[PDB]
């Protein structure tokens, strides 16, 4: 788990060590577009955004990646909100609940579950304005995608319109799950109750399953 | 699309997956295409090629034992393992047997008898029966759901050829040596042959099987057939001590590949004689040895099954007898005799003439079309008048070469059956 | 009112309407707005069964449904057809909607709407206003398109707007990107509906120094600080770069009627819209012409990669989503998916595209007179190179003389321009106009005021070259017939595959035939195989071949076999042959040639031995009338076409004959794709089989026929191949060739539609003459019904080498003794595009000697032979020891899947060795050629260069010093296997190979 010191100021690389082949070049890029990005307030600050980088990819075996952080009170963390008030974050419990049989959850964090990975594919965006910053992740957030398909056997991916081409995005050839969005994918909510499709897909690659219950907080 | 998702992502394919033991022929065929239904069935990514032919229902059993040690004890549920061709039977599936896949499906009320003891209980994962003798008897039934035991009273409730059984829940640690396989064989006596005796642990899914050989390396003396007509009997060898080796059908005496009127010898029993494989390495090539086993059965006989059917008593009885229906030796009177069989004249009419003269002369589905492919006809009012032959390369095994020598047979039955017909249906 | 259609586009609102812009006779625009309703067809019992009444109902009188399965039978005993008759009716909602037991889903709703109406879709009518609801002006609703398209009227010519952009972006070591990069020049032309032709460029002025601007203003230049001071009628404008943004959004707002580019969605449209957001935070704005929806510039991607078959895949084409009714076209699609060429770029294009002869006039140093009067050339091209001249600089004379022009002079039916070229031999050259060649590095890495007017007119000529193409190729009159003949929008002419096309006119046909088909079981995936594909008899013929082609050989393969899936009676396997022959003699006496035909077909399931199709070739089906229309229709437009004087009409005819003729070639694979309309397996296995004996039965006729005495003598009897006629079978027929006239001519090659016939005179108008008798004769006597055959021309010297690989000298109808330069190769490696120059050179020119080497007669095989051995033997001793001074050798070329990412099949580590050894190495990634040489030493095992130097992938450099030798690669032995292909030895000259030098060292390695 090294860290690079990089010509602007975020503070929370700390990257690992299965990162370190790519977060070199990451670097390049962010030698790029930082200003443009740089420029307008961001929804996490600038100290929180390459939070997601101190998890090792070596026993990871679920990928869920979302479409980009929250417009307000971002922390750095995908799926992570201390307030629980967020329609995706309580959407997701409430499935987990209905699919489990798990009740009252006075907390429930992602970063918790064993095997599963919060990820987001751009990884900030302005205040009050969803994935704002969109065409200067574009390099940054393939390239995260790239190396994380080939570190894991599974990819949840979140909203059906913003994730349509990911075939075209993933050149790697790596067993896609499409995902939908827990409030409204296209317009619409939906429910899918898939979470078995991973357990199975994973005791197919000789593996244990996901239990959706370490992410509880009592 | 998540409400049933095909069944949970088609959640049999997995158990088709994992069921090597359950070697279907059809299944396992198209299972190399139930993987690669990610794109066209199924959704995502999914990709995969493996196919297979054989069973595998080795994952059902333990290792072997044939050495003098101290086993371990436990409660045992022992049963007699006879020899012969086995298949498996699962709520209606086809009977397969182990190695080939050959489809030879049960009567009716075995069917019947089969189907009530699974609809009893689902646990039972298949059937292992013995066919020997062209006699349906059982020889296990794993299961989870109920002891072996209970499975094969239920059967007996049901009306089925059951073995036996006996208890050994606490026996003390004992030392299983031949005493107690004189034992076991002397608790239930020979009767149909019995190749050994297995236990089974609580219903355990993995068997354990033991024996011994007990060769006599004597002489080869001929090997004889008990052909009487009802196509129920086995080419039995016999040895110079004036006793009888048993045989599963045909199939097992060629895949023998012994020596006739040699010191060959087989891998008899102590109490029965096991028809010896070929594991050697001798100088027994196909041509020499089809012709001295066709020369000792008959001429006109032919290696498939066990039943090598006669030549002159084609005529009309063969029809009837294949029929089964009564005998008769004029037209009008079989066609009568036919129209009379409802189910016989109902089952005329969904076959060809080509098959039911295939099925009235017995001949094996694999070479006779092979043999007439390479054949040229001159033939008038759907009946061969004229035959003869083109390449003559094939004609390497005397199988072949007897069918076309009594080939006159063949027509005089395909004219027979296509005149059956143009009375029958006209 | 009356107007003309000009293109059809849909709203993507929550309320969907169908929008239709039309064209005025005084040029004002009529914006017109219908329901987007979806079209359902029903019986008399489902429509009287509905619980939820239908929003609209529109009967469709009688019908008459036919099921199309396909079914597999053992025996003779075969059921009929399924057929019944109930009255039909048609239902419009509003909303989708889920019925069951509902037909004819397959066909779009805009067709429906096309076709249930009864309105062209680029027709020109005369409107009828009691249906006129004004949303707006210029913007209606017809809420009624039945009874106000009740009246049409002929054609008459409207005016159009068209808008010709090109961008030029900053450049340096890495490829421009938008964050860093700016845009430096932006050029435009553009024509309105007064026909004023107006030519723009503005340049950064942020990018010079004010006294550079300033010199700029004083030669001419106007310098401009917002929009409103901006001129359309100044060439040259400086601006700065939100100014110029902003201009390229207002000009892209605007309602043209095109919009044409080259590779203009991927990179200009995209970058403009790019920078435009990210420098003032705007966005290209389009609305809907009831000014209801507004969206914003999207440029999507759509992915179709995939031919089943053998060859590649297609890659992905960008387009832009407005609603304001103009096509944004882009040229580099539609060439590549509607024209074949070796290198899809704007320079190739151009320079294949536009070219003339030109006759030298003054050889006064490098100051040569190119004068390109219409005396020089045919009629047409002249006018076409002067005009695509008056904006450009650079020729290309000859083949690969780069020329920059001194002075132009444009005169009536001709060109006249000076070039510095060097003294030429011959008087006429063919000048090849293409874009021009400059260094934009170089001239960026020395930026000012000349380099900035230089890549002005640059950027100028690259916009223009767009119009050149889009009025070389006829785009316009294309697009309307492809609206007209494909039931489509004129946007969506280009925007789908054959099997979206064929939907309309089958719908078309299907309300005049009165029958519907359905079909229901699940298609499983099974091969049918067949054809002839005739092998090169000899390997060697330097005699005249003839050429006979049949006429639509497809088409009338099914018009005749009538193979319908409605028509099928059925198809009989067998796996004995003694059930095959008794099936052979029931299928013989029971369906006769004279009232069935019995097409042998290939057995689907390998089990089975004999498999025969069964068609009743006595009624009409939907796909052979469909095939008869097809074929009249464009016969009569080629009639209409010669028989006319206005070259507006000569265009719109010739193009309407080109639509007519791709839709009727295509049905033969619409046929044999499962996820099509007409997919019956049974129908194209029997149409292949019988195209192949029809093939077989014309190349015994005539392989070996000779003409004694004034007598056709036929090779064998004329004797018909499946059915039976009343028809002689002597094959010696009179001929009014002279007697004198003793040939021996025999077929030689053919494939699928086409057949190739040797005639040992080496005469060429006398060929011509006893071709056109053969022809003659053949459609009189040896072919049959509408198998009817046209003499195309003659092949003299058609020498093969394998399959679909032959080389000869084309001649014409009308070709005499003294034809011009005109060869043709098929399948060889001149034409192959993985083949060197050197190497097609070489090819070429040993041909041409062959052809009179051959013809000698007294040269056998063995003079020829040793001919050959002793040229190669001294080329590649010379090749080998004295070596050639400069580069350009061999320059492997591939297409793009080599040198872009890695080369094919990724060699993974090897380029990686690059990396981290040379880390000022740039981004690669290009499309240009391929190589891989061996460092090795010691000349007889390949000693050549290092791979790191120069001999790596192929790239520019500045300087070098050292070097040892060339790449060497299997090109010898190719061309040595060709040799032996050619010549008749064979055997012997594939020893020579390895007998010359034998060595095949290591490859690859480092």
């Amino acid at each position: 788990m090294n860290s690079v010191t990089i010509s602007h100021a975020p503070y929370t690389i700390t990257y690992h060590d299965d990162w370190e082949p790519v977060m070199s070049q990451l670097v390049e890029f962010y030698n790029e577009v930082a200003s443009w990005l740089l420029r307008d307030e961001t929804s996490p600050i600038p100290d929180k955004f390459f939070i997601q980088l101190k998890q090792p990819l070596r026993n990871k075996r679920v990928c869920v990646c979302g479409i980009d952080p929250y417009p307000k009170d971002g922390t750095g963390v995908p799926f992570e909100s201390p307030n629980f008030t967020k329609k995706s974050i309580k959407e997701i419990a409430s499935s987990i609940s209905r699919l489990t049989g798990v009740i009252d959850y006075k907390g429930y964090n992602l970063n918790i579950i064993d095997g599963v990975i919060p990820w987001n594919y751009y990884l900030s965006c302005k205040l009050g304005e969803t994935k704002s910053h969109a065409i200067y992740w574009d390099k940054i957030s393939k390239l995260l995608l790239q190396h994380i398909t080939k570190h894991v056997s599974v990819l949840y991916c979140l909203g059906k319109t913003d994730f349509s081409n990911i075939r075209a995005k993933l050149e790697s050839p790596v067993t896609t799950i499409v995902g939908y969005h827990p409030a409204a994918r296209d317009h619409q909510f939906e429910k899918d109750r898939s979470f078995e499709i991973i357990n199975v897909l994973l005791e197919l690659d000789n593996k244990t399953p996901i239990n959706w219950a370490q992410g509880f907080i009592y | 699309m998540t409400s049933s998702a095909d069944l949970t992502n088609l959640k049999e394919l997995l158990s088709l997956y994992k069921s090597l033991r359950f070697s279907d022929s059809v299944a396992i065929e198209k299972y190399n295409s139930l993987v690669e239904w990610g794109t066209s069935t199924y959704w995502k990514i999914g990709v995969q090629k493996v196919t297979n032919v054989e069973t595998s229902i080795s994952d059902y059993y333990d290792e072997v034992k044939n050495k003098p040690f101290n086993i371990d004890p436990g409660y045992y549920i022992f049963l007699p393992v006879y020899f012969g061709s086995v298949f498996i039977y699962s709520k209606g599936k086809n009977m397969v047997e182990l190695g080939s896949g050959n489809s030879f499906q049960i009567p009716d009320e075995i069917r019947s008898a089969c189907n009530k003891v699974l609809d009893s209980d689902n646990g039972i994962d298949f059937l292992r029966f013995v066919l020997l003798n062209n006699r349906w008897i059982m020889e296990d039934a794993i299961s989870k759901y109920q002891s072996p035991v209970n499975i094969f009273k239920l059967a007996s409730e049901y009306g089925l050829n059951i073995p036996n059984y006996l208890e050994i829940e606490i026996e003390e640690d004992t030392l299983f040596d031949d005493e107690l396989y004189s034992i076991m064989e002397r608790s239930f006596d020979d009767t149909f042959p019995k190749i050994s005796i297995s236990y089974i642990k609580l219903g355990e899914l993995k068997r354990q099987v033991v024996d011994f050989f007990k060769f006599s390396f004597m002489y080869i003396e001929s090997i004889k057939v008990d052909r009487i007509g009802d196509n129920i009997f086995i080419p039995s060898v016999i040895t110079k001590s004036g006793k009888k080796i048993l045989v599963k059908d045909v199939d097992h005496l060629i895949r023998s590949k012994v020596r006739e009127h040699t010191f060959v010898k087989v891998k008899k029993k102590n109490t029965f004689s096991i028809l010896y494989d070929y594991d050697g390495n001798g100088t027994e090539t196909r041509g020499e040895v089809i012709k001295r086993i066709i020369d000792t059965i008959g001429r006109d006989y032919y290696v498939n099954g066990k039943y090598f059917s006669k030549v002159g008593i084609a005529g009309l009885k063969q029809l009837t007898n294949k029929l089964d229906i009564n005998e008769c030796a004029t037209v009008d009177e079989l066609v009568d005799e036919i129209n009379k069989s409802g189910t016989v004249k109902r089952k005329i009419k969904n076959q060809s003439v080509f098959d039911l003269s295939r099925e009235c002369l017995g001949y094996p589905e694999a070479d006779f079309i092979t043999l007439v492919n390479n054949m040229r006809f001159k033939i008038e009012n759907c009946k061969v008048v004229n035959f003869n032959i083109e390449n003559t390369n094939c004609l390497n095994n005397p199988s072949i070469e007897t069918i076309y020598g009594n080939f006159n047979q063949f027509v005089s039955i395909f004219n027979t059956v296509t005149d059956v017909k143009k009375r029958l249906f006209e | 009112m009356d107007v003309r259609c000009i293109n059809w586009f849909e709203s993507h609102g929550e309320n969907r309407f169908l929008y239709l812009k039309s064209r005025c006779r005084n040029g004002e625009t009529v914006f017109i707005r219908f329901p987007h309703y979806f079209y359902y067809v029903v019986t008399d019992e489902i429509y009287q069964s509905l619980s939820p009444p239908p929003f609209n109902a529109r009967p469709m009188g009688k019908m008459r449904t036919i099921d199309i399965d396909e079914t597999i039978s053992y025996n003779l005993d075969i059921k009929d057809r399924k057929c019944s008759v109930a009255d039909m009716w048609l239902i419009e909602e509003p909303k989708k909607r889920s019925i069951q037991n509902a037909t004819m889903d397959e066909f779009f709703n805009i067709s429906w709407f096309y076709i249930s109406n009864g309105i062209s879709p680029d027709g020109c009518y005369s409107l009828d206003e009691q249906y006129l609801t004004k949303i707006n002006n210029g913007c209606y609703h017809c809420d009624d398109p039945r009874n106000c398209f009740a009246k049409e009227i002929p054609r008459f010519d409207i005016p159009r707007s068209y808008l010709f952009l090109d961008i030029e972006c900053h450049f340096d070591k890495k490829f421009p990107s938008v964050f860093i990069n700016p845009i430096s020049h932006t050029s435009y032309c553009y024509i309105d509906l007064s026909g004023k032709r107006l030519l723009f460029t503005l340049i950064n002025e942020e990018m010079l120094t004010e006294q550079e601007i300033q010199e700029a203003v004083d030669r001419g230049c106007l310098r401009i600080q917002s929009l409103m001071e901006m001129d359309y009628e100044r060439e040259l404008v400086l601006c700065s770069e939100i100014v110029l943004l902003r201009i390229a959004k207002q000009l892209l707002e605007l309602t043209f009627d095109y919009v044409v580019t080259f590779n203009g969605h991927n990179f200009d449209l995209r970058y403009i819209t790019n920078r435009l957001e990210l420098l003032t935070g705007e966005k290209i704005i389009f609305r809907s012409p009831d000014k209801k929806e507004a969206v914003h510039l999207c440029i999507y991607e759509r992915n179709q990669s995939s031919h089943k078959g053998v060859c590649g895949m297609a890659n992905t084409t960008f387009h832009v989503n407005n609603n304001n009714g103009t096509i944004f076209f882009d040229l580099y699609s539609f060439i590549q998916k509607s024209e074949k060429l070796d290198s899809y770029k704007l320079d190739s294009i151009s320079k294949n595209a536009f070219s003339c002869m030109g006759k030298v006039l003054n050889r006064g140093v490098r100051e040569m007179t190119f004068i390109g009067d219409d005396t020089t050339d045919a009629k047409g091209k002249a006018d076409t190179f002067a005009k695509v001249l008056t904006t450009g600089n650079y020729v290309t004379v000859d083949e690969d003389i780069i020329c920059k022009v001194i002075r132009k002079d444009i005169l009536e039916n001709g060109f006249k321009v000076v070039l510095s070229c060097p003294t030429l031999p011959n008087d006429i050259y063919k000048l090849s106009f293409g874009k021009d060649d400059i260094d934009l590095a170089q001239m960026y890495k020395d930026y000012n005021l000349n380099i900035a007017l230089d890549m002005a007119r640059y950027c100028i000529h690259d916009a223009c070259l767009c119009q050149y193409l889009w009025e070389y190729y006829g785009v316009e009159t294309k697009t309307d017939a492809g609206a007209a003949t494909y039931v489509l929008p004129q946007s969506m002419v280009f925007e789908y595959r054959a099997s979206t096309i064929i939907k309309g006119p089958l719908l078309k046909l299907l309300l005049e035939t009165k029958t519907i088909l359905v079909r229901s079981e699940t298609k499983q995936k099974f091969p049918y195989e067949g054809g002839k594909v005739f092998a090169p008899k000899q390997k060697m013929f330097s005699n005249n071949v003839l050429i006979f082609d049949y006429n639509s050989l497809y088409p009338n393969v099914c018009i005749f076999g009538n193979l319908s899936p409605e028509t099928l009676v059925g198809v009989v396997v067998s796996t004995n042959r003694l059930e095959e022959e008794i099936n052979n003699q029931l299928l013989l006496q029971k369906y006769p040639p004279p009232r069935y035909i019995t097409v042998h077909c290939e057995p689907r399931l390998p089990n089975l031995i004999s498999e025969i199709a069964i068609f009743d070739r006595s009624i009409e089906g939907t796909i052979p009338r469909l095939l008869r229309t097809f074929l009249a229709e464009r016969a009569r437009y080629k009639k209409m076409l010669k028989q006319a004087t206005s070259s507006t009409e000569k265009a719109i005819y010739d193009s309407m004959q080109y639509t007519y003729k791709i839709v009727a070639n295509s049905v033969y694979g619409l046929m044999g794709f499962r996820n099509s309309a007409l997919y019956s397996y049974a129908s194209a296995k029997s149409c292949t089989s019988i195209g192949r004996r029809m093939i077989l039965y014309l190349e015994s006729v005539l392989n070996g026929a000779e003409l004694s005495n004034g007598m056709l003598r036929f090779a064998n009897t004329l004797s018909n191949p499946f059915y039976m006629d009343d028809r002689d079978i002597n094959p010696i027929v009179k001929t009014s060739l002279p007697i004198d006239y003793r040939f021996r001519f025999r077929s030689v090659y053919g494939d699928t539609d086409s057949v190739f016939t040797e005639i040992d005179s080496q005469d060429v108008d006398k060929s011509i003459e006893i071709a056109k008798e053969l022809e003659r004769l053949i459609n009189s006597r040896v072919l049959f019904n509408n198998f009817k055959i046209e003499f195309e021309a003659v092949y003299k010297n058609l020498i093969m080498q394998s399959k679909k690989k032959y080389t000869t000298m084309k001649y014409s109808a009308s070709s005499n003794s003294k034809s011009v330069p005109e060869r043709i190769n098929k399948g060889t490696s001149e034409t192959r595009r993985d083949v060197s120059k050197f190497h097609k050179n070489m090819i070429k020119t040993y041909k041409t000697r062959l052809s009179e080497m051959l013809s000698e007669g007294r040269m056998n095989s063995n003079q020829v032979c040793i001919d050959i051995l002793r040229s190669l033997e001294t080329d590649l001793r010379s090749e080998f020891d004295s070596r050639s001074s400069p580069l350009e050798l061999f320059m492997l070329s591939r297409m793009h899947h080599s040198n872009y990412k890695s080369a094919d099949n990724p060699n993974m580590y090897l380029v990686t060795e690059y990396n981290k050894n040379n880390p000022e190495t740039i981004e690669l990634g290009e499309r240009y050629y391929f190589a891989y040489i061996c460092p090795a030493n010691v000349p007889w095992t390949k000693k050549l260069v290092n791979i790191k130097t120069y001999e790596t992938i192929i790239d520019r450099s500045f300087k070098l010093g050292s070097n040892q030798r060339i790449f060497y690669e299997v090109y010898f032995k190719r061309l040595t296997s060709e040799i032996v292909n050619l010549l008749d030895n064979k055997v012997l000259c594939i020893s020579f190979f390895q007998r010359m030098f034998g060595s095949r060292p290591t490859f690859y390695e480092a």
